[PDB]
This record gives structure tokens, C-alpha cells and sequence, in this order.
């Protein structure tokens, strides 16, 4: 249904946002450590 | 004009705020650039995915949009709560 | 296949060392590096064994390393 497609899209947005956050965190770690 | 606030989490928000909480310009819903996405305006007509306006089509915490920043796929918008 | 057509978003091979030669830490391990790339948290990203992966739109596939002094490094994955 349209409601279930929107929930699927929301979950995908959340997954991608966490991966963005984790990537930025990896780079911030490197800068702090260096 | 539509009220520029939300009574709950923005399910009925239909205003014209088009910047995210961090100040990024929203990507237009009818554009797939810089971010490809599945929130196709003609596929979800009751969600009012108009121009590049912040919307909450999917029971997000508040209205949001894809951003024109290639390094930021999407972000929540700063929609005040109605009083 | 053991090559990438772009930046390794779809890389699913078995290279398990970084560009500097360090052996990768297993994704399902929190030692020596604690991290948030939990395989069960990202089941569709193929975070298997200690293989180089690109789950997060990095420039190349990468891994956490088994060197306690080097948290993570890009891998050298051949281009198709």
C-alpha cells in the first residue's frame, strides 16, 4: 500500500542517515587522533 | 495562506518553509538531483509534496526535506508548534 | 566478483586487508575497535567476516583494522 511504501522509505532514510553519521564520525576520529 | 506551524508532528503541514533546521535549501520533490529518492509527488497526492517545501508524508518526527547539499541527503525542518 | 565498477558500493568480495597491508577487524567484533557498523543493524550492507566493504558512500571500501593504533583504513580493491 502507499502507507507501507512510505514507511519503507522512512526506514531507508533513517538507515542512510546513520551511515552518514558514522562516516563523519570516522573522519572526526582521525582528525582528533592525528 | 496555510498556517506555518504544526499542531502535532506536521502530518497536515502545508506551508512554504523550504529550508532545513541547519539552513540548507530543500531539494524539490519533483527533482532526483542531487538525491535520488522515491517520494514521487504524483505517487503520493494526499501528501502535498509541492515545490521544495518541508513536508511530513511518512510519520517522521516533524516535516523534513531532501537537501541540495550532496553530503546531506535529508534533514528535519524547524516548524514551530502551534499555540 | 573481485573488482569494483565505481567506488565499491556493491563490492562483496573477500579482500580482508587495508591499503597499508593491515588485516581487517571483523565487523561482528568490537575489539580492538568498538564501533557502530553492527552487521545485524545493517543486514543489507553485507558486513561479513572481516571483508572490506563500502556501506556508507566512502571513497572506497574500507574496514576497521586489527591494529589498536589504527582505527580504520581504506582498502585497495582492483578496478574492473
Amino acid at each position: 500500500t502507499a502507507d507501507a511504501e512510505l514507511q519503507r522509505l522512512k526506514n531507508e532514510r533513517h538507515e542512510e542517515a546513520e551511515l552518514e553519521r558514522l562516516k563523519s564520525e570516522r573522519h572526526d576520529h582521525d582528525k582528533k587522533e592525528a | 495562506p496555510a498556517e506555518e506551524c504544526m499542531h502535532a508532528s506536521g502530518e497536515n503541514y502545508d506551508g512554504k518553509i523550504s529550508k532545513t533546521m541547519s539552513g540548507l535549501e530543500c531539494q524539490a520533490w519533483d527533482s532526483q538531483s542531487p538525491h535520488a529518492h522515491g517520494y514521487i509527488p504524483s505517487k503520493f497526492p494526499n501528501k502535498n509534496l509541492k515545490k521544495n517545501y518541508c513536508r511530513n508524508p511518512d510519520r517522521e518526527l516533524r516535516p523534513w526535506c531532501f537537501t541540495t547539499d550532496p553530503n546531506k541527503r535529508w534533514e528535519l525542518c524547524d516548524i514551530p508548534r502551534c499555540t
